[PDB]
């Protein structure tokens, strides 16, 4: 009977890559991978925990990082198809339109 | 008579000190 | 050659220590005893 | 050399006293 934690990654590609890949860091740019890596699925468990990610290159990120058990839920994000582009432009005139400051021509 | 106080950080603050008591 | 490289990691070193203050202490006591007389002799 | 002249004050010291 726990409450639920939220952490959320920005931009996760800086910090997680293939291991080996990156050379001359000084190994800095190593062991970080290791230590989320043990921390979010290791000898002990947790279960009240959620972890966010977002990208724009998800071909570069450890192999190890996105098995079942660690991060699921994989998503992409496209461009819209026509019934999206109307949804989102009567989304963004909402208020215009209430305080009628749209002409009747539009 | 050669100092009064042994030296663990030396710093200026034990000199000072030391001459004081001379 | 090489293109610019890092610098790695540094690992600083604190000085003072806790058998060191104990010894540091050993000093300090002794002055308000020499303090305690000398303060007598002038009274 | 540090009992040396530290005895040696306290010993001048008690003299005084006396």
């Amino acid at each position: 009977n726990s409450g639920l934690h939220i952490i959320i990654f920005d931009e996760i590609d800086a910090i997680c890559k293939q291991r080996g890949s990156m050379a001359g860091s000084t190994g800095v740019h190593d062991t970080v991978v290791n230590q989320l890596l043990s921390k979010i699925d290791g000898v002990e468990q947790l279960n009240n925990i959620l972890v966010i990610g977002m990208t724009n290159r998800p071909d570069l990120i450890d192999e190890a990082l996105l098995r079942p058990g660690r991060l699921e839920v994989k998503m992409e994000i496209g461009l819209p198809d026509e019934k999206g582009r109307l949804q989102i432009l009567h989304i963004h005139t909402a208020r215009m339109r209430g305080h009628q400051l749209l002409s009747a021509d539009v | 008579s050669g100092g009064f106080i042994r030296r663990v950080t030396n710093d200026a603050r034990e000199n000072e000190m030391d001459e004081n008591l001379e | 050659g090489n293109p610019a490289i890092f610098a790695s990691g540094i690992i600083m070193d604190s000085s003072i220590s806790k058998q060191a203050l104990s010894e540091i202490e050993t000093r300090h006591s002794e002055i308000i005893k020499l303090e305690n007389s000398i303060r007598e002799l002038h009274d």
